[PDB]
């Protein structure tokens, strides 16, 4: 929480045009027109062994090319 | 006319009804060129450009409750113009998750059943 404290007021003492880019940005959702809202990729590990339904790609790692 | 597009299109959603359209309409234009490419250009028609991505691959991608029928009719057209050699044992041509056949993705969609 106390690093947490700290990293806020660094950025709040930051009035850059924020070129530290933490994210991936304006990254499509499913719906047609709202192809905005950056997102956040992250890993899960073994449980709930079952077929997957819902998915966005054809599964790569990282973004092609 | 962009079939593969349509068909692309048809198996994700997976109408049978669709797909068969698609299915008669792409034979008949096979047999209006009869000439030498009668196994390649069909692939052709099945491969994608980029990816080396069949049908097949795409139907194995997004499952669906009426599937088996789906590739079912698949192979039978497969087996119709001889080109199931070919077509089964194509991989993934692309160099990213290179060699990938799409049986593959059938013990991944733990489908052993149609596998």
């Amino acid at each position: 929480l106390q690093r947490a404290r700290t990293i806020l007021e660094f950025e709040k003492m930051l009035p850059e045009w924020l070129r530290s880019r933490f994210r991936m940005g304006e990254l499509c959702k499913v719906a047609d027109e709202d192809f905005r809202l950056c997102l956040r990729i992250n890993e899960v590990k073994w449980t709930e062994w079952k077929t997957h339904v819902s998915f966005l790609n054809e599964d790569p790692g990282p973004i092609r090319r | 006319k962009r079939l593969k597009k349509r068909i692309f299109a048809a198996v994700s959603e997976g109408c049978v009804e669709e797909l068969r359209e698609l299915l008669q309409d792409l034979q008949d234009l096979c047999r209006r060129r009869r000439g030498l490419d009668v196994p390649d250009f069909l692939m052709h028609k099945l491969t994608a450009s980029d990816t080396g991505k069949t049908c097949l691959m795409k139907a194995l991608l997004n499952i669906n409750p009426n599937t088996k029928e789906i590739v079912r009719i698949l192979l039978a057209f497969a087996e119709e113009n001889d080109i199931l050699d070919r077509f089964i044992n194509a991989e993934y041509t692309e160099e990213a998750y290179e060699g990938q056949t799409a049986l593959n993705i059938a013990i991944e969609r733990r489908q052993g059943d149609i596998t």
